[PDB]
DNA sequence: ACCGCTGCAAGGAATAGGATACTTGCGGGCTAATGGCGGCGAATACCC
């Protein structure tokens, strides 16, 4: 449904509005069992398990800089967008990196 | 007596008013002519300044200058182009003492501060012979500069002063100069030796201008570094400005780090004003200074970031506004403004009433009614103020229509009580000075309406009873007309949301059940049906978008090219070209007419032209080079050599405009020799065409210029000896060789800017000559060029950088359907630009209006298609913005880069790109090529980039660009020479005249011999020879059966060919000379001595007027639905069979 | 009274508009990576 604002009137008014059944895309249909028939072959999408978006605190357990020093770090992981990381210098700093 | 006294006081203001357009210029001309002292006009903006810069010289005679402003933006990243700086300081050198003269500076400059005068009066020297100055004065000025008295000067920092003669050895040059002061005046400028003390050169004015406005040496560098370490902080970076200048080299915007290069406070240029100077004002300062300062600050904290190149606060690089208005109380000041102040002292309003409505139009029967009714009732003198000389004649016959006589005067004071005069100048607007009843009328005071026309809106006048008078009791299912779209079936009222506004609407169903919901408010667009067919009403489809109608399926190859190209090439290589004759002194007297000196490469290009012209061979020379490098005078010297041998030079260009400049160039250069030079285009009338082209056969016109009109199969040169063709990369192949088809051994010279790949490759493969040119005579600019992504603020700052320079912008979009929308899209992006629209599809009068108003600076930015590619003047345009450089041919990319420039001003060129991975790979190769080469002389290698990315086209066909898997060049040469000796084997008539003697038998039907039937082009060629030379049906059939014998069956193109030849036999047998046919019918044109039965032809006409009409005496238009070409052939066959049965 | 001059009818003439067919270019549609370790140069910044 398309809205057209008439130019003569102030900001937000209706000249006219149209509507029609546009067609877009041919989405596959799952069968009654689980199968998506793609090209005469019979594919199945498997459920993916991935690391949940959110915020996690982690530490490489002293494998870096050899002092016995554990380096805590924080991740903010979006479902869609840019990542965000904080971490620790062995000299007891906080360091932010992006992407 | 004058009209008004002047401000002569420390800080008095003089208010002057009642001022309309262009009156202020002659007012300040009066000011300069009445004040013994300087006049500095402060301008509100560059544009008006530059406009006033040619205004004031129109009205008076004093020397008038701008101050060259830095061209850049505040805190920009660009050098101010040292040459401009060299102009800037130079004026600034003489600014402390300049007695008479007018200087126009803008508030952009006047708010800027300048050098502290220590550097200028120390580290620079301009000195002219007419400077009355003494000996010890210049001696102590050299002492104050710090120089040493050595009486045998050899070292920088030395000068001599013995008796009257003074010598100087500067910081700038390696040479000392002898001065020889006499009578408190300078009387020699003698460039004498470092040791031998004798003069090299006698000079009048010595120009030792510093290479910069700022000190540049070492002590300046550590002073600057001291200042930077005091102010900013230095970071370890090999691009940071501190380290960059510490290496001695310079970045672009370095001058905007001004004050660190002195360690003094900087003067506001008021220090450079003379003793009693008179400042005159225009518009106001009290507005423009504010928003300039606001822009200045806003830009400063816009770039008050970025430790890479930090900036000084603007308080050092500029005055503040209050600081200005304080220093503007230090000078006697004049304020001119465009209204009526009432009454006070130091104030006057002078009668400068704006002109009445004087305008022309073709709509009225007598166009000059306002002028013809104004002039007899204007009691005073009348002045006409034409800009151009030739445009003067555009007024000359124009007022001759109202029978009114212009006299050419020079001075505005030359007015009598009542007399009509023309003034050559640079005004833009007129007025009446009612003090003396004087009237000045500009040319632009005639054409006030730049207006379009409206259309449509038919049913809004249909207020009939079918409108239903907004009954609002309409039933569902009523077929209802809605005047923009058509008829639908009304299906009720419905509420819908619309973006925070709920509403009630009338749902209406069109075809393909597309709903349309008009508001209940605007119910008056909605009308009841009128046809009375409520249950038989149609339905419109909404939108009417029938683009789908661009699908597929067009055929080609209606006419072969390859055989004919091979034919003309063989004919050229068979005969011998003309050995021209050269006269030393006669050519030298023509060289004398050239008021310039040839660059050496240009000379040897000219020499290679003549030393190929005078040979038994045929000339075929590419004279490729960049635009503006002096190509035309090469053709001048070529044509003169050609024309004195009486050889009828023919000139070809691919547009009317280039022909128009060429007519001026040819006529003005050939101003002393008995040669008649003319042009032809569509702009010439037919009655002029019918004598020019006829006279070409007679031939007293020796030089003829034109568009494709020459190649219209009617132009008959009596002795063609020279073809010159300009702006090559057009013209296909057929138009290129269609002229050479007339004369096999004609000499061809082809000028170009960037040659097309085909003619580049054929030239580089030894078939045609090549002569490249470089090294332009004037030091032109390589207008910096960029290829960046599309960015709303990047284009904005580009537009701003151009407009606060003062010139104009070519902004090209190249899509006419949306250029109207793109206009406001740019316009609220830059609200202070002035935008007009121009493209090739307007009504062919508003376009010229737009371009002439552009030519008179009435607006700044022009949105356009590639109409500007035709190469117009107006060098004030200095910035190209190609919005979508994705889809544009690289040769005309170079051509559009040639459009800006044409000036000592540094032009700019931004090539907007889309996102790099979105575009075509070929577009990326094009843009990398154009980003690689930004110089002069780079046009040709850019054409080598045009080739080898597209493939140079087929050597024996059309399609100049393309890979195409062509004929190999070695095989090409073999086929060529085989055609050559087979041609000269027994003097075989050229195929082209077999075209001419053949009756016109065109039928819009594919008639040729296809390549699969005969691969060998010589064999197909000689078969063409044998069929068109065959004069009996017996021999036609023998050739046909021989073809069948040689290659199997006979395909349809061959069959159609052979029966058209059969038709040609009886066409030439009867006298049926011109036969055109098509789908719709066609024209049979007979001879004057024809074999037509006249009474029987009238019988045809009176039995079928629908299929026989004599439109002319022998022109028979027959109208037949010739859907099948076989039926077309048999129709014409049986028709001439009827005519030979009635032949007499 | 009768050419002399003017105002209008016409007729042709010229010119805009809107068709057609020809060239250059070139694209658009369309068929035909943020779950890893190690070496090494770069790039340091770092103390001398
Ligand atoms: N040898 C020369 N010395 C000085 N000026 C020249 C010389 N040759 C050309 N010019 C200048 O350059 C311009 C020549 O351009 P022209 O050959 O007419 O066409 P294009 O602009 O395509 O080169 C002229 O305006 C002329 O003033």
């Amino acid at each position: 449904r398309l809205v057209i604002y008439e130019r003569e009137a102030p900001e937000g008014t209706v000249k006219d509005i149209k509507e029609q059944e546009v067609y877009m895309g041919e989405i596959p249909l799952m069968t009654d069992n689980g199968t998506f028939v793609i090209n005469g072959t019979e594919r199945v999408i498997v459920s993916q398990l991935h690391r949940s978006p959110g915020v996690f605190f982690d530490s490489d357990k002293g494998k870096t800089h050899s002092s016995g020093k554990v380096l805590y770090n924080a991740r903010i992981i979006p479902y869609r967008g840019s990542w965000l990381d904080f971490e620790f210098d062995p000299k007891d700093n906080l360091f932010v990196r992006i992407d | 007596q004058y009209r008004y006294t002047l401000p002569v006081k420390a800080g008095e203001q003089r208010l002057l008013g009642e001022l309309t357009g262009a009156a202020c210029a002659t007012l300040v001309a009066e000011i300069a002519e009445r004040h013994a002292g300087p006049v500095v006009l402060i301008a509100p903006d560059m544009q008006n300044a530059l406009r006033l810069h040619d205004e004031i010289s129109q009205f008076t005679d004093q020397m008038v200058m701008n101050l060259a402003d830095w061209e850049t933006l505040p805190y920009d990243s660009f050098s101010p182009h040292q040459d401009i700086i060299s102009s800037r300081l130079s004026t600034l050198y003489q600014l402390p003492t300049m007695q008479r003269g007018v200087l126009i500076v803008p508030v952009n400059t006047l708010m800027q501060r300048v050098c502290p005068h220590s550097f200028l009066h120390g580290h620079a020297l301009v000195m002219k012979k007419g400077q009355r100055l003494s000996r010890d004065a210049l001696r102590t000025q050299l002492d104050s500069a710090g120089y040493r008295h050595v009486d045998q000067v050899m070292e920088h920092g030395e000068y001599a002063t013995r008796g009257a003669l003074l010598d100087l050895f500067p910081m700038g040059s390696e040479l000392p100069y002898r001065l020889d002061f006499f009578d408190d005046e300078i009387d020699s400028l003698r460039v004498f030796d470092v040791d031998s003390q004798r003069t090299l050169e006698e000079v009048e004015a010595i120009n030792l201008l510093p290479a910069h406005e700022f000190p540049t040496d070492k002590a300046a560098i550590e002073l600057f570094r001291s200042q930077w370490r005091d102010t900013f902080e230095v970071k370890r970076d090999p691009e940071h400005i501190y380290q960059q200048v510490s290496k001695g080299t310079l970045p672009a915007g370095i001058e905007y780090w001004q004050p660190l290069f002195f360690s003094e406070p900087l003067p506001p240029l008021f220090s450079y004003f003379p003793a009693n100077t008179l400042l005159v004002n225009t518009g106001d300062l009290e507005t423009s200074a504010e928003r300039f300062q606001a822009d200045t600050l806003a830009r400063f904290e816009n770039r008050g970031v970025d430790p890479m190149r930090p900036l000084l606060p603007p308080q050092s690089l500029w005055l503040r506004v209050d600081e200005l208005f304080s220093e503007l109380k230090n000078w006697p000041r004049v304020q001119l403004k465009t209204e009526h102040l009432p009454t006070k002292a130091a104030n006057a309003n002078l009668g400068f009433q704006k002109l009445p409505d004087l305008a022309v139009q073709a709509q009225q029967k007598a166009p000059l009614d306002a002028l013809r009714k104004f002039l007899e009732t204007f009691d005073g003198p009348v002045v006409f103020s034409v800009e151009s000389e030739g445009r003067r004649e555009a007024l000359g016959e124009l007022l001759a229509r109202i029978k009114i006589a212009p006299q050419r005067i020079m001075r505005l004071d030359e007015a009598s009580d009542r007399g009509r005069y023309l003034m050559i100048g640079a005004a833009e607007h007129g007025f009446v000075d009612t003090v003396r009843n004087l009237a000045l009328i500009c040319e632009s005071d005639l054409l006030g309406e730049r207006v379009a026309r409206r259309r449509q809106d038919s049913r809004r006048t249909i207020n009939p009873d079918t409108l239903i008078r907004n009954l609002a009791e309409l039933h569902i299912g009523q077929p209802v007309v809605h005047l923009e779209h058509g008829v639908g079936r009304y299906a009720g009222m419905t509420t819908l949301e619309a973006g925070g506004i709920t509403g009630e609407y009338l749902m209406l169903t069109y075809a393909n059940d597309a709903k349309l919901y008009v508001p209940v408010s605007s119910l008056h667009l909605i009308s009841r049906y009128a046809g009375g067919a409520e249950e038989n009403a149609p339905l419109h489809k909404l939108g009417g978008d029938a683009w789908s109608r661009a699908r597929q399926k067009a055929a080609e190859k209606v006419r072969d090219v390859a055989a004919e190209l091979l034919d003309i090439y063989a004919q050229r290589a068979a005969k011998e070209g003309f050995a021209f004759k050269h006269d030393r002194e006669q050519y030298q007297l023509f060289c004398d007419s050239f008021p310039f000196e040839t660059t050496p490469d240009q000379a040897q290009a000219i020499n290679a032209v003549l030393s190929d012209m005078c040979q038994p061979l045929a000339m075929d020379r590419l004279v490729c080079g960049d635009v503006g490098f002096g190509k035309t005078e090469v053709a001048m010297r070529a044509a003169f050599l050609a024309v004195d041998n009486h050889k009828q030079v023919a000139v070809l260009v691919p547009t009317t405009l280039l022909a128009q400049q060429h007519y001026d160039n040819f006529r003005d250069r050939f101003a002393n020799w008995p040669v008649r030079i003319e042009m032809i285009s569509r702009f010439r009338s037919a009655k002029e065409q019918t004598q020019i082209l006829a006279e070409v056969a007679e031939g007293k016109i020796d030089i003829l210029i034109g568009t494709h009109k020459l190649l219209q199969s009617d132009v008959k040169f009596k002795d063609l000896g020279l073809l010159i063709v300009d702006e090559e990369h057009r013209f296909g192949v057929r138009h290129k060789e269609r002229i050479k088809a007339m004369r096999a051994n004609v000499d061809i010279l082809t000028l170009t800017a960037t040659p097309i790949p085909r003619t580049l490759n054929m030239a580089m493969s030894g078939m045609r000559d090549l002569s490249i040119i470089a090294t332009p005579p004037a030091r032109r600019l390589a207008v910096k060029t960029f290829v960046r992504e599309y960015d709303s603020m990047v284009v904005r700052e580009a537009i701003l950088r151009e407009i606060l320079r003062g010139g104009q912008v070519y902004y090209l979009y190249n899509d006419v359907e949306n250029i109207q929308k793109a206009a406001e899209r740019l316009a609220e992006l830059v609200p202070e630009a002035r935008i007009a629209i121009g493209h090739g599809q307007m009504r062919e009068r508003e376009l010229e209006r737009v371009m002439n108003d552009f030519h008179h600076q009435r607006f700044n930015v022009l949105v356009c298609t590639t109409i500007i590619e035709t190469g117009i003047d107006i060098p004030t345009a200095n910035t190209i913005i190609i919005e979508r450089a994705d889809h544009f041919g690289l040769a005309q990319l170079h051509q559009l880069r040639g459009r800006v420039g044409r000036s000592h001003h540094q032009a700019y060129a931004w090539l907007l790109t889309p996102h790099p991975k979105a575009m075509t790979t070929d577009a990326q190769k094009r843009l990398e090529a154009i980003a690689s080469l930004e110089d002069l002389g780079a046009g040709f290698a850019l054409a080598t980039h045009d080739l080898e990315i597209r493939g140079a086209g087929e050597l024996l066909g059309e399609e100049q660009s393309g890979s195409m898997e062509t004929i190999g060049f070695s095989l090409y040469m073999e086929l060529l020479e085989n055609a050559v000796d087979a041609l000269k084997a027994g003097r075989e008539p050229s195929l082209e005249d077999l075209t001419s003697q053949q009756t016109e038998v065109e039928l819009r039907m594919p008639s040729l011999l296809p390549d699969d039937f005969i691969p060998d082009v010589n064999t197909r060629l000689s078969f063409y020879k044998r069929i068109a030379s065959a004069k009996t049906e017996n021999e036609l059939e023998e050739i046909k059966v021989e073809l069948i014998d040689r290659f199997g069956l006979l395909p349809d193109p061959a069959r159609t060919l052979l029966d058209i030849a059969r038709l040609r036999q009886q066409a030439q047998k009867l006298g049926i000379r011109k036969l055109e046919g098509n789908e719709k019918g066609g024209v049979i044109e007979f001879a004057e001595k024809n074999h037509v039965n006249p009474a029987w032809l009238i019988g045809l006409l009176q039995k079928q007027p629908q299929h026989y009409r004599l439109d002319g005496p022998t022109r028979l238009k027959f109208i037949q639905d010739l859907s099948e070409r076989k039926t077309r052939i048999e129709w014409v066959r049986q028709f001439m069979r009827e005519l030979e049965e009635n032949a007499i």
